[PDB]
């Protein structure tokens, strides 16, 4: 019984995979099996729902959220979103698929037949949770493959076929992308803009070419870290800083993906450049606007004058002011005015929406755009009935992004929970009293009262 | 011991009749700039134009509310997600006007609550304890987080956070039915089992404990007065609770362990508390409540109602009748 | 009560000429219906007009009219404004437009007669429901 | 050594389920009326009392499922299956709503013998009856909300129907028709339950987390024996905790103890009065002086008469389906609506 | 302590016990399952089959509107559907 | 000392101060019907039983 029941290793079933702490080698077995049921994951998803797709209909109808990331990668995708050949979402799907068998297969052979332990056999993977030199060697290594793997990115978006750009002129199409930005006043001016409206921090990147710059920069950085980790050993200020155990670097990263999890949870719900609406259905703002446009144009065609129409709190029922004083579209709508994307751009004068460009320029593109956007507005019900809370069954329709914001928020909401646990929990081991109170020593007892 | 060791030491000294603490350098500054702020504008605030449509709402006392009525109205929707500092405003008549202090309270209240929970952290690890009574806290934080922040995220503005009121908070609850089917949602079914029975077996406790209560006084004195404070000995008789409580139901449904028993109470409205602020979390982008309208029709093809279409009349009447002045379009879609 | 071929009888052009239609029919134009149509249809509303719906007396005042399934084979394909005057393939999908709405691509002629089908007998059905709105939910 | 002292004996023997006397009326009433519930959502209509599908066999799911009450013209009949109405005739007793007396009664009585099992099992053990004195708020619930309420109405087609969407149908009329959120007997409720909640979660935490140290391992449940004198967790160190982070601390954990007990008891009492209130109609419905001044001044707009134009929509819009018995015709125009919607 | 009964762990794992109710369970079931296929629940609590909530030509609802009257009310609405 | 919510108790074995805490309580709702009833009558407006 090596650990392996409650007696040798002082931890429950029910917390099992505590055992192993101190076992490097069963635990790098449980590491990479569990890499294999991710890329599993991955493939066998892929697979699902290219074996469930309907080129005819938007992706957005069909409950896919991988072949978007695929599409938007540039592989298999045409103008205007329209998909050309399926076989690399095949591929993509196969190659992950099949790699998770070996990932598990060495995973399943670490965890059991493998040592235990690898500080015997090795002392190069051998580890102690407490070599703070050896940890941050591990941490500069994992660093490097990071920086390349943005790096990666790099590469698909600059030699190697472009990106899916929505902005792109015609309605949208696959571009190489040769002008990356690197003038650090952008990349890093959107770390300094406010999260709140109007600016939305990084969520707010509208275009591809800051994009592939800032994936230059984080690859360069990850690349400088991992060295420098593996170089170097922290200073005194860190080390008194800090708790050096598994656990408290557990609840660090839980902490970080918490972090990573929301940030998530809120690009996919406001950007429709990374997350292209052709692919992931519009944004709540996008559908919000869409309305209002939709009846904009059904109205001024019928010849109402729609610069001057007062509604009925005084304010413009199809135009009124943003309090900067934009031209924005009425309504609750008036909120959502910070919408940027490609089919109302071109109506976007100086001042805001232009009244000439309202009267003369619109065309069926972007009437049908908005009249699609606003019906598939990312609102539904939790068994998929597409509309408002009160609209009766016939459309079968959540939208991707509400899928997968909802999914993220409840998971960095649960990892923020995880690192609260472990962070001091990992504190309390790390001092001596996560089993309880000294009954011999019990330090209130030796503390003034409080009155 | 130099002038930021001192000081150091008294932040963190578990001598001080109130904790301080790291977390309590935050918390102590946005909490009292919030507290202000909000019986202030409780009392006087002047109209505040929360739909965005120059309809204000009157929300303090002195403008004609009661305890009930009365709140701080949230800001205004033409205001969106944008930050609206009073510096930011060219008077305060006008932050007053389009909703300000609701925002200072709230973004104040939040950080001063987030670092509630730290502090809750920062003591228990000075005081030797184990730490996770913070974890427990978590469950109504993330509940406030859920109705002051997130759920203004989803729908663009912070015009559709909950107000701070009385009543407003019914308004809230109101429209939220309309407009996502909360009461058919099953997070919110598992809050209501959180709350119903964590009040169940808050009794259950009480009554079981109290009932075993080992005679230590006379019949003239509060039973009370039978447990000294720090006393070693257990005051009552759990052998005798779990003998009762055992026969009551059987056997095995009754704890005989203390601890277990003690982190079922913990666990049990906590998490339900959590799955209820997830929730709302998640209604924020719009994934909404099981829809069962028109689900049973007969051989024909009419429409048999349930109970649900029944729930979604009555929905609509909400529905229609909210922000009655604020829809120009035909779909409530944010 | 329960679907029966007096009510799968529908007309067929304007003449007077009815078809009857099939169970298996009826069902169909439904499940095509809601693939191609739900979208701003749902119910015989239509969401981003409501003024024009799909009740069968809205159909019979069109230009030209459509309470037929000719009428509405005829519209799937070349679509035109309530008064016949302006044709809308551009911004209504139908088999002219078929590039621009690809959900019309994979349809054939027997398609459009089941939807158009599912149409006519929806409202002899829900009577009042069908193209009312949320008054009737 | 008679006949009743040998019943006596083997009514209250050490089996597996305790029976007792009270176990005569308890084991009979509860099984029947559990029983009633599930035959009746499994297998029975509210087609002919409320115009309602509300079987699994009608296709409805657990949500939407529901044994409804019986129709408003038969006011407050027993429903007794041998009565005039149905006339011993089981299938017409089904499609009458006799199943919700049927399970209104007998689970009402169930409930007694349940107090009464909680007395008797206090007694012969030992302890002080306070679980049995806890469980006067859940009958004080039942009774006012089940019994009370609808025989102050017309009839019991207004009590609340035993099913998951039946119950939210209940809330939303309490909102639309009595304003029951504003009563304050509600919000003395809300307060009891909420703040038992709060009561369980944190002496939960907090006894988990003063726990002695009494193992030496990482699981702490094993380090505790239900047959130890010693207090498990130091009341100490949680009171010291609790003065500096909230300002006050529990000091006594009798009164702790009975503080748990009292709180959501109380709260629950507090709501059934309310309920009792709202049997009559004597509702919280308004603010006298808001509507005076709102009925002159235009400009005047709180959020109370923000919640009245959504209760004033509550009640057109679902009373025609859901009092089917009125007849109520609105035609569009009289339906109140704001604009577009 | 124990009441006396046996140990349910020793029943489910014992294989008498699974020789009596791997016939016993799966017969209850079919039973159930025969209920409703041969339409006799419908019979047997009065529920409506999909063809039988309305007549063809109606969309009233057969609410019972008197007290007394009401099993010849419930009656008169099931002939008035054949 | 005897909690507040136990104060009554005291005449538990007291039959002669029972009767009269039990004659102070009748004097207390006779005195209130008397009360009320002249209150009535003092705003009562019997011009009009239609
Ligand atoms: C240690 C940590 C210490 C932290 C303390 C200091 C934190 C200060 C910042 C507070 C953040 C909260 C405010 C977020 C409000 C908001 O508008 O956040 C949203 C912004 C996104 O902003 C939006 O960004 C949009 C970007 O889209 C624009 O650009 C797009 C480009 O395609 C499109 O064109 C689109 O149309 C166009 O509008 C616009 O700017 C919108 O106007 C704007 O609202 O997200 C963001 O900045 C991304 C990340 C937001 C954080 C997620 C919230 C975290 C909640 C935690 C829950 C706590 C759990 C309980 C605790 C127990
Ligand atoms: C806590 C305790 C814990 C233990 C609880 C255990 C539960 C025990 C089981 C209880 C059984 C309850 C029986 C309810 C019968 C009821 O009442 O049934 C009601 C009938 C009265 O019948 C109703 O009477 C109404 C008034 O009609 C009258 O008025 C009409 C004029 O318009 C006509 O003239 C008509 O003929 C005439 O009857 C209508 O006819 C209704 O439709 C008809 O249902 O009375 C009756 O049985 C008798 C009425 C006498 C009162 C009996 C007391 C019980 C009621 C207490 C609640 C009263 C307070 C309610 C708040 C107010
Ligand atoms: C997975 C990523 C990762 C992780 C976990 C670590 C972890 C660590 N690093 Mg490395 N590092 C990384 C990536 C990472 N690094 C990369 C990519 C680089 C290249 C830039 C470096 C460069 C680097 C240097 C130069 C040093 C470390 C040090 C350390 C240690 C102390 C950490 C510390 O104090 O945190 C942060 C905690 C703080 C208290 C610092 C202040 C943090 C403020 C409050 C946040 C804002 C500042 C932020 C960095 C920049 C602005 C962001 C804003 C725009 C939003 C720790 C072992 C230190 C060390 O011990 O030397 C070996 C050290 O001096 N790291
Ligand atoms: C992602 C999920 C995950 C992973 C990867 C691990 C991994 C591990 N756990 Mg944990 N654990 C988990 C979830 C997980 N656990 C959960 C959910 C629970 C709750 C019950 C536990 C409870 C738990 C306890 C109580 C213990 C572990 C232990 C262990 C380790 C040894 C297990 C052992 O000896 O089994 C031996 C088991 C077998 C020989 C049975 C079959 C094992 C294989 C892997 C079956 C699957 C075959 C698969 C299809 C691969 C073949 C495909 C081929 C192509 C390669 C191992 C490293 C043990 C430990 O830490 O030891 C020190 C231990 O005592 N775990
Ligand atoms: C991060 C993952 C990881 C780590 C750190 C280790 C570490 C170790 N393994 Mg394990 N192993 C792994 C994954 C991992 N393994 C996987 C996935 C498999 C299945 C394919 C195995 C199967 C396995 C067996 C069967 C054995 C080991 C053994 C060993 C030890 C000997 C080192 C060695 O063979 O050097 C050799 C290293 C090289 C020859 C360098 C080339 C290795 C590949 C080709 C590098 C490619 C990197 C790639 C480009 C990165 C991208 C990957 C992916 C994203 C596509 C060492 C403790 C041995 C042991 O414990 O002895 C008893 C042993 O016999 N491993
Ligand atoms: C303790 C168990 C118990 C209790 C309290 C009830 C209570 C009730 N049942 Mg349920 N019932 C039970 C068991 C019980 N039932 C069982 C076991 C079954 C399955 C067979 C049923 C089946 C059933 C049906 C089918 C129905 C009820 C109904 C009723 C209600 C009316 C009862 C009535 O009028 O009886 C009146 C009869 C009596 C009160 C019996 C008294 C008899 C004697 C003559 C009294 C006088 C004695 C004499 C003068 C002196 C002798 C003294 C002695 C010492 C010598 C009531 C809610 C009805 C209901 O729910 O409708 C809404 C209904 O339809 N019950
Ligand atoms: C005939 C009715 C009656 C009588 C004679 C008693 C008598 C008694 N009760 Mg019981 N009791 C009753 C009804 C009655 N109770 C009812 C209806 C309830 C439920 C609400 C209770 C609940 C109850 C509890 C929980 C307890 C008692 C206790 C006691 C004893 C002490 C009472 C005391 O000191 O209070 C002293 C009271 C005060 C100093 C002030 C209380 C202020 C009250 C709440 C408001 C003032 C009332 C106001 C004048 C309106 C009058 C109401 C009238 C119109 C009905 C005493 C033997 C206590 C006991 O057991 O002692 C061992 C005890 O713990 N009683
Ligand atoms: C030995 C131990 C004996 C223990 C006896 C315990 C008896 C008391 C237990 C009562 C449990 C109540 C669960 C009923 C749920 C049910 O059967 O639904 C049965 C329904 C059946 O499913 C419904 O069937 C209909 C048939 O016309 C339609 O097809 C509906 O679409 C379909 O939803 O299932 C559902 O609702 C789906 C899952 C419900 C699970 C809810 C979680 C439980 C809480
Ligand atoms: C350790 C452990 C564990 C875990 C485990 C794991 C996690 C594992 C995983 C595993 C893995 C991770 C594996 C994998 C596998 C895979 C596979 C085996 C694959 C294969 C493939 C193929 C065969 C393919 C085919 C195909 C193609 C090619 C195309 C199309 C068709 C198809 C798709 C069919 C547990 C907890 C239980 C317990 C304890 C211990
Ligand atoms: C890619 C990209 C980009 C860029 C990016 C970048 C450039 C980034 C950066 C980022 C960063 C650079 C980050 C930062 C980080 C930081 C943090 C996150 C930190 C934290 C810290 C901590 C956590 C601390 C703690 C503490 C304290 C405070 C005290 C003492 C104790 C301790 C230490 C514990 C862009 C947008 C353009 C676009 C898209 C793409
Ligand atoms: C009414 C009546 C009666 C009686 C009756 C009875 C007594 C019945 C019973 C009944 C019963 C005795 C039934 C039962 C039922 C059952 C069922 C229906 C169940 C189900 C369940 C389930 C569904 C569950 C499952 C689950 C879930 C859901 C979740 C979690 C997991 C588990 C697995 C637990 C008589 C003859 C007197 C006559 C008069 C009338
Ligand atoms: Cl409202
Ligand atoms: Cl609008
Ligand atoms: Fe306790």
């Amino acid at each position: 019984a090596t650990n392996r029941d409650q007696e040798s290793s002082g931890f429950a079933w029910w917390a099992g995979n505590a055992r192993l702490i101190n076992l490097s080698g069963k635990l790098l077995g449980a590491h990479v099996a569990h890499a294999g049921l991710i890329v599993f994951w991955a493939g066998a998803m892929t697979l699902f729902e290219l074996a469930h797709f309907i080129p005819e209909k938007p992706m957005y109808e069909q409950g896919l959220i991988l072949i978007p990331h695929i599409a938007t990668l540039g592989w298999g995708v045409g103008p205007g979103g329209e998909v050309v050949d399926t076989f690399p979402f095949f591929v993509v799907g196969v190659v992950h698929l099949i790699s998770s068998a070996v990932l598990g297969f060495g995973g399943v052979y670490h965890a059991i037949r493998g040592p235990e332990t690898l500080e015997e056999y090795s002392s190069f993977f051998g580890y102690d949770w407490k070599d703070k030199n050896k940890m941050t060697t591990i941490l500069g290594f994992h660093l490097i493959v990071l920086g390349i793997g943005a790096l990666l990115l790099v590469a698909k978006a600059m030699f190697f076929g472009g990106l899916y750009d929505t902005w792109a002129p015609g309605g949208g199409d696959v571009r190489v992308i040769t002008n990356p930005t690197l003038d650090p006043r952008v990349i890093f001016g959107y770390l300094l803009k406010s999260p709140f409206g109007g600016e939305g921090w990084i969520v707010s990147v509208n275009n591809l070419e800051d994009v592939v710059g800032g994936h230059i920069w984080i690859g360069l950085i990850c690349i400088a870290g991992g060295i420098w980790h593996i170089l170097t050993t922290p200073f005194g200020w860190a080390r008194r800083a800090f708790i050096w155990s598994g656990e408290a670097y557990l609840s660090y990263s839980l902490g970080a993906l918490s972090m990573m999890g929301f940030i998530a949870t809120c690009f996919v719900w406001f950007n429709n450049t990374v997350y292209p609406s052709e692919f992931y259905g519009p944004t709540g703002p996008e559908a919000s606007q869409a309305q209002a446009m939709t009846f904009l144009i059904r109205d001024q065609k019928l010849g109402a004058n729609v610069g001057s129409a007062q509604g009925p709190t005084g304010l413009g029922k199809y135009l009124m002011r943003s309090p900067t004083g934009e031209i924005i579209f009425g309504g609750e709508t008036m909120r959502f005015w910070d919408f940027r994307g490609p089919w109302l751009e071109p109506l976007r004068g100086p001042n805001g929406l232009d009244l000439n460009k309202i009267k003369n320029d619109i065309q069926p593109w972007q009437e049908r755009r908005a009249a699609e956007y606003m019906t598939h507005a990312p609102l539904g019900s939790l068994n998929s009935v597409g509309g408002v809370a009160t609209e009766i069954n016939s459309v079968n329709f959540v939208s991707p992004r509400s899928w997968l914001a909802t999914s993220h928020f409840v998971l960095a909401f649960f990892f923020l929970v995880g690192h609260l646990w472990h962070a001091g929990r990992a504190r309390a081991a790390a001092a001596g009293f996560e089993k309880g109170i000294d009954r011999e020593s019990e330090p209130v007892l030796s503390m003034p009262s409080l009155d | 011991a130099n002038l930021w060791e001192r000081f150091c030491n008294w932040v963190t000294s578990t001598d001080n009749r109130l904790y301080v603490g790291w977390f309590g350098v935050i918390m102590i500054p946005t909490l009292l700039a919030a507290t202000i702020c909000f019986v202030i504008a409780f009392i006087a605030a002047p109209p505040v134009d929360i739909d965005g449509i120059r309809e204000p709402v009157s929300g303090s006392l002195l403008y004609g509310n009661n305890i009930i009525t009365g709140a701080v109205v949230p800001s205004s929707n033409a205001i969106g997600l944008h930050f609206y500092p009073i510096w930011e405003a060219a008077s305060l008549d006008e932050w007053l006007y389009n909703g300000g202090p609701y925002q200072l309270i709230i973004f104040h209240f939040l950080l001063g609550a987030s670092c509630y929970m730290g502090r809750q952290w920062e003591l228990s690890y000075r005081l030797g304890m184990r730490p996770w009574i913070c974890v427990a806290y978590s469950a109504p934080l993330a509940s406030a987080f859920a109705v002051f922040l997130i759920y203004p995220i989803g729908q663009g503005s912070f015009s559709d956070g909950m107000p701070l009121g009385i009543s407003g908070t019914f308004n809230f609850m109101i429209v939220f039915q309309a407009e996502h089917n909360i009461l058919m949602h099953p997070f919110h079914q598992l809050g209501v089992a959180g709350v119903f029975g964590g009040a169940l077996f808050c009794a259950m406790h009480g009554s079981l404990v109290t009932s075993s209560l080992i005679r230590e006084t006379t019949e003239t004195e509060s039973a009370n007065y039978g447990y000294k404070f720090g006393q070693e000995e257990e005051t009552y008789n759990i052998v005798a609770a779990h003998g009762y409580f055992g026969r009551l139901i059987f056997q095995y449904a009754s704890f005989n362990n203390s601890r277990s028993l003690h982190f079922f109470l913990a666990a049990w409205p906590v998490v339900g508390v959590w799955f209820t602020a997830l929730g709302i979390s998640t209604m924020a982008f719009n994934l909404n409540g099981f829809n069962f309208n028109h689900s049973v029709i007969d051989a024909k093809g009419n429409v048999i109602n349930t109970w649900a279409d029944i729930i979604n009349r009555a929905n609509l009447g909400m529905e229609v009748m909210h922000e009655r002045n604020a829809h120009n379009f035909p779909l409530d879609l944010a | 009560a329960e679907l029966t071929p007096e009510v799968l009888t529908v007309p067929l052009n304007s003449e007077g000429k009815t078809i009857t239609l099939t169970e298996k029919q009826y069902l169909e134009g439904k499940r095509l219906f809601q693939y191609a149509c739900a979208s701003c249809h749902v119910g015989g509303i239509t969401k981003t007009n409501p003024s024009l719906d799909l009740r069968t007396e809205t159909l019979a005042l069109a230009t030209p009219p459509r309470d037929n399934i000719e009428g509405l084979v005829d519209y799937m394909k070349n679509p035109t404004t309530y008064d016949g005057e302006q044709e809308i393939a551009e911004v209504h999908p139908s088999l002219r437009s078929a590039d621009i709405f690809p959900k019309m691509r994979n349809l054939t002629e027997k398609d459009l007669v089941a939807i158009a089908g599912h149409i006519l007998v929806e409202p002899k059905i829900l009577g009042d429901k069908w193209g009312g709105g949320k008054v009737y939910y | 050594r008679g006949w009743f002292d040998i019943l006596d004996d083997w009514l209250k023997r050490d089996r597996f389920v305790f029976v007792g006397w009270s176990g005569i009326l308890l084991f009979p009433c509860a099984y029947l009326a559990l029983g009633g519930w599930l035959t009746g959502t499994t297998f029975v209509t509210s087609w002919y009392t409320h115009g309602l599908a509300s079987s699994y066999l009608e296709g409805c799911n657990f949500l939407t499922v529901a044994v409804s009450t019986p129709a408003n013209s038969m006011g407050h009949s027993l429903l007794l299956l041998w009565g005039p109405e149905a006339q011993g005739d089981f299938t017409r007793w089904c499609q009458l709503g006799g199943l919700w007396t049927f399970i209104a009664l007998h689970g009402a009585f169930g409930l007694i013998g349940f107090m009464l099992r909680q007395f008797e099992i206090a007694r012969l053990v030992g302890v002080r009856p306070y679980n049995a004195i806890a469980f006067s708020a859940p009958i004080a619930v039942f009774v006012s909300v089940f019994l009370i309420y609808p025989l102050g109405q017309s009839s019991w087609f207004f009590a609340p129907s035993f099913g998951v969407a039946a119950i939210f149908r209940f809330l939303l009329f309490f909102q639309g028709f009595h304003n029951w959120t504003l009563n304050p007997f509600h919000m003395m409720g809300v307060a009891g339950v909420l703040g038992g909640a709060l009561l369980c979660a944190i002496h939960g935490a907090t006894v988990e987390n003063t726990l002695f140290q009494d193992g030496e391992g990482a699981s702490t449940f094993r380090a505790f024996n239900p047959t130890q004198a010693e207090e498990t967790y130091s009341m100490v160190t949680a009171n010291r905790f609790w003065s500096q982070i909230f300002g006050i601390a529990f000091s006594n954990k009798r009164w702790l103890h009975f503080f748990m007990l009292f709180v959501p008891v109380t709260g629950l009492w507090m709501s059934a009065i309310g309920v009792v209130g709202l049997a009559l109609n004597l509702r919280s419905y308004d603010f006298i002086s808001q509507e005076i001044r709102a009925a002159e001044d235009p400009e005047f707009e709180t959020f109370y008469t923000k919640n009245l134009l959504l209760n004033e929509g509550i009640r057109a819009w679902m009373a025609p389906q859901d009092q089917p018995h009125e007849n109520f015709v609105f035609p569009e125009e009289v339906l109140p609506r704001g604009n577009a919607l | 302590g124990t009441t006396g009964e046996r140990p349910f762990s020793d029943i489910i794992t014992s294989v008498r016990y699974w020789v009596i109710h791997s016939i016993t369970i799966p017969a209850l079931f079919i039973a159930g399952w025969l209920f409703v296929s041969t339409g006799l629940a419908y019979d047997v609590f009065g529920t409506p089959r999909p063809d039988s909530y309305y007549a063809q030509e109606q969309r009233s609802i057969p609410l019972v509107t008197d007290r007394f009257e009401a099993k010849q009310q419930v009656e008169t609405f099931l002939e008035q559907l054949k | 000392g005897l909690p507040w919510y136990r104060v009554h108790t005291v005449l538990i074995n007291d039959p002669g101060r029972l009767i009269a805490a039990h004659l102070m309580h009748t004097a207390l709702v006779a005195g209130w019907a008397g009360s009320m009833a002249l209150y009535e009558l003092a705003t009562f407006d019997p011009s009009d039983p239609v």
